[PDB]
Order: C-alpha cells, then structure tokens, then sequence
C-alpha cells in the first residue's frame, strides 16, 4: 500500500520518523560505550584520582 | 626481509567461504586489516603492483581498520588470542647472519590490539616477489 500522507489531515495521519536501536550480549568484550569525563589534573596536593 | 615478500598474514577458524575469519596484508604504504568471509580460491599472490590481483571476494564483513606504513634486515613478531583479543607484537634488527635466526637478546614491545572476539585455528601467509 501505499502512502496517503496529504498536508490536509490531523497529527494521527501526519508521517512519522522512527529509529529503533538495541544492542548484543557480552559475548565478547565491548566496542561502543558513553563519552567518559576528563577533570583537570592536581599537583601538589592530596586527591582522589581514577 | 631485504625484500619486503612477506606482506601480510590470513587467520580464522575456517577460511574456505564458511566461519568467520580475519585478513591481515600489507603494500608499504598502509596496514589494512578486515575480518570477512573469504574463500582464497588461488592463494593471493603479487604474481608479477605493476600486475596485481586481488584476494577472495567480498562478503558478510565486521571490522576494518587502515593506518601507520608499515616497513641484512630481520623482523620479528608475536601473535596470540585472550579471551576476544587479538594481540600483536614485533620488533626490527639488521643482522649479519644468512642461515637462522641469531642469538643476542630481542624484546617484542607491543602493537594496538583488536577485541575481535573469534577464534583462530590456522593461518597462512600472503607472499609477493
Ligand atoms: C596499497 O597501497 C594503497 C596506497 O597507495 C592503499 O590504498 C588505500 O586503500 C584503502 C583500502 O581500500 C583505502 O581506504 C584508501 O583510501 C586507499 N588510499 C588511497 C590513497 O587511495 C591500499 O589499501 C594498499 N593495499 C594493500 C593490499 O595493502
Ligand atoms: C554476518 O556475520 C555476523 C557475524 O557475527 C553474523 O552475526 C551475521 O548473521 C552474518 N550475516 C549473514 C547474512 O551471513
Ligand atoms: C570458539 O569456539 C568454541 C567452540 O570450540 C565456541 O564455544 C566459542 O564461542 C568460540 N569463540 C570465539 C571467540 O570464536
């Protein structure tokens, strides 16, 4: 079938965009993860660090 | 090497258009890296890049990665598999001897790793003349 998508209807018929995303198991070490932070650095001083 | 010749590597579990698999090659200029399906029907070769003809064929790939021109002369290197990654080592040294590998004292530092995450089983080597 295919598209109707006229201007001259309401936001029901209006088309939409989708994405769908998902991601594997672990079966092996990971390739994609979230930015990571990176603080300014200390001298001279006692602090916590990773 | 003297010679270059020895410009690259094949692994994977099966190699033959079935199993995952990975191709390691080198032409001087770059590293090109793939982990593909392939068959090697006629066993790459440089056959002479004035003449030149590619290896297997294209299929279902997973991983690409291209960079740093890669370089009597001897060249050494360390392959392994741990637990998904693919570790790569090696080291340089010009040497006198003809026959074998000579003594004296060699330490492999280390080249990036790969987190493939398939097996290997055999490998083989690409040559040129
Ligand atoms: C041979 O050397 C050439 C450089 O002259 C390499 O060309 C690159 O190939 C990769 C992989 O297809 C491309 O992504 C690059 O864009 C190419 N560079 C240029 C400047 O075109 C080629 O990969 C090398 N081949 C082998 C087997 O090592
Ligand atoms: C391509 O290879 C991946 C390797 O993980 C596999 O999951 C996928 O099913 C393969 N696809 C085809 C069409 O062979
Ligand atoms: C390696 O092969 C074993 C079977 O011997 C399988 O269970 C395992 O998932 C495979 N792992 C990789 C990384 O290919």
């Amino acid at each position: 079938q295919s598209y109707g998508f006229q201007p001259t209807y309401g936001v029901g018929y209006q088309p939409y965009r989708v994405v769908v995303l998902s991601f594997e198991l672990l079966h092996a070490p990971a390739t994609v993860c979230g930015p990571k932070k990176s603080t300014n650095l200390v001298k001279n001083k006692c602090v916590n660090f990773n | 090497e003297k010679s270059n010749i020895i410009r690259g590597w094949i692994f994977g579990t099966t190699l033959d258009s079935k199993t995952q698999s990975l191709l390691i090659v080198n032409n001087a200029t770059n590293v090109v890296i793939k982990v593909c399906e392939f068959q090697f029907c006629n066993d790459p070769f440089l056959g002479v890049e004035s003449e030149f003809r590619v290896y297997s064929s294209a299929n279902n790939c997973t991983f690409e990665y291209v960079s740093q021109p890669f370089l009597k002369n001897l060249r050494e290197f360390v392959f392994k598999n741990i637990d998904g990654y693919f570790k790569i080592y090696s080291k340089h040294t010009p040497i006198n001897l003809v026959r074998d590998l000579p003594q004296g004292f060699s330490a492999l530092e280390p080249l990036v790793d790969l987190p493939i995450g398939i097996n290997i089983t055999r490998f083989q080597t690409l040559l040129a003349l």
